[PDB]
């Protein structure tokens, strides 16, 4: 949820590689409708404290590598567009 | 043949019925305002070129019916459809 | 649940709704003699061994009517639906 970590992150894997940053930014309201475990449920209800989008918050990153969103792409056009951004940074030069 | 007349579109290669015509009309186009606006002009053009010996004094419009798919004997697996390559560009989450 | 019920059918991977399944009966099948006609009736027949013990009590039978296909995000080129495959065989005039 927070800025200051995922720097953090960042900086400590840089050290021995790259790090990309993929914001899966699916709207809150979509994750809570589609929530099948109760979590947000629970969470609105006061049964679990500070729960991020509910009660704590949620640090929306700004320089992402890759922004996606659940809600309106599929998972495999999502992975492909990872897949894309390190096939063109040279990384999968494949077998 | 006259508008509402019914013709079948025929394969030279190999005498297939492949499409079934039903005209529209029958009309006689200005193969010089074509050949001018359409291909840029000059005499010489390969278009114009075809269109002056070639091309028939008019053209049969009418919408088309399939009836047989167009047979080619090489390279099948590089044969694709619009909706061949719509398909194969969604399995592979291509965007 | 109970004759009549429309109820979905979800995947564990991912819980994707792969098809709506239309509830024809509810019954308690006998596993004993599921076990010993269709499987050979050894206790230790892996199958039996399932069928004794993951296999819940009861089976619901039903028309199907599909809303999407499973996901699987490897080798999808090798995996071929039975429409595919006899696409393909058709194209290379396989007989």
């Amino acid at each position: 949820p927070y800025e200051e970590s995922r720097k953090f992150a960042r900086d400590a894997v840089s050290q021995a590689g790259s790090f990309f940053l993929v914001h899966v930014a699916t709207p809150l309201e979509h994750c809570e409708q589609s929530d099948k475990r109760g979590i947000y449920a629970a969470a609105r209800r006061g049964e679990i404290k500070g729960f991020t989008g509910v009660d704590d918050p949620y640090e929306t990153p700004e320089k992402a590598d890759l922004v996606v969103d659940f809600s309106k792409q599929s998972v495999r056009s999502i992975v492909h567009e990872i897949i894309l951004v390190l096939e063109s940074q040279g990384f999968l030069e494949r077998q | 043949l006259q508008a509402a007349s019914r013709i079948t579109l025929r394969d030279f290669r190999d005498d297939r019925n492949l499409a079934i015509l039903t005209i529209d009309d029958i009309y006689r186009p200005d193969k010089t305002k074509e050949a001018k606006l359409v291909f840029g002009g000059d005499p010489e053009h390969p278009a114009i070129v075809y269109l002056n010996n070639t091309v028939k004094e008019f053209y049969i419009g009418g919408k088309i019916e399939a009836v047989n798919k167009l047979n080619h004997y090489d390279y099948v697996a590089l044969r694709y459809t619009p909706a061949e390559l719509r398909v194969h560009f969604d399995k592979l989450g291509w965007s």
